[PDB]
């Protein structure tokens, strides 16, 4: 659905900024294919430009802001959902021990280019860790990710 | 603020872009 409040908007421009890195307002196939590098992917350049010719509206050859608000305004079904969420988590869950610790999301966010405290990334496990083991399940994944 | 979502909200769009 795309009834998306300016406060939705502003936090996927945000998202859009992590692949945008030199800001010019479109993402290129070398900026795509840095960011999923640095998340432990490995894609062809042939892969890259048909992930965006998926979205490529006005055929430019790169994805702009409209564009990749549109791709995260879709609803899917339930089984695609849930294989995707599926996906997200095995990103953070480096060692893939079915958990998501304090080191592994701030490894994700620190090779995404952001910069984080110690205290940070503590004070987001402890807000999402409901079981109180100290670290993130599946569950507790999905109630944080697609929050609002 | 919201930094985990942020983040996920990247993540996910790679997920959506491989579609499958
Ligand atoms: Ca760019
Ligand atoms: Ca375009
Ligand atoms: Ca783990
Ligand atoms: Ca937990």
């Amino acid at each position: 659905a795309d009834q998306l409040t300016d406060e939705q908007i502003a936090e996927f421009k945000e998202a859009f900024s992590l692949f945008d890195k030199d800001g010019d307002g479109t993402i290129t196939t070398k900026e795509l294919g840095t960011v999923m590098r640095s998340l432990g992917q490995n894609p062809t350049e042939a892969e890259l430009q048909d992930m965006i010719n998926e979205v490529d509206a006005d055929g430019n050859g790169t994805i702009d802001f409209p564009e990749f608000l549109n791709l995260m305004a879709r609803k899917m079904k339930d089984t695609d959902s849930e294989e995707k969420l599926k996906e997200a988590f095995r990103v953070f869950d480096k060692d893939g021990n079915g958990f998501i610790s304090a080191a592994e999301l701030r490894h994700v966010m620190t090779n995404l280019g952001e910069k984080l405290t110690d205290e940070e990334v503590d004070e987001m496990i402890r807000e999402a860790d409901v079981d109180g083991d100290g670290q993130v399940n599946y569950e507790e994944f999905v109630q944080v990710m697609m929050a609002k | 603020r919201r930094k985990w979502q942020k983040t996920g909200h990247a993540v996910r769009a790679i997920g959506r872009l491989s579609s499958s």
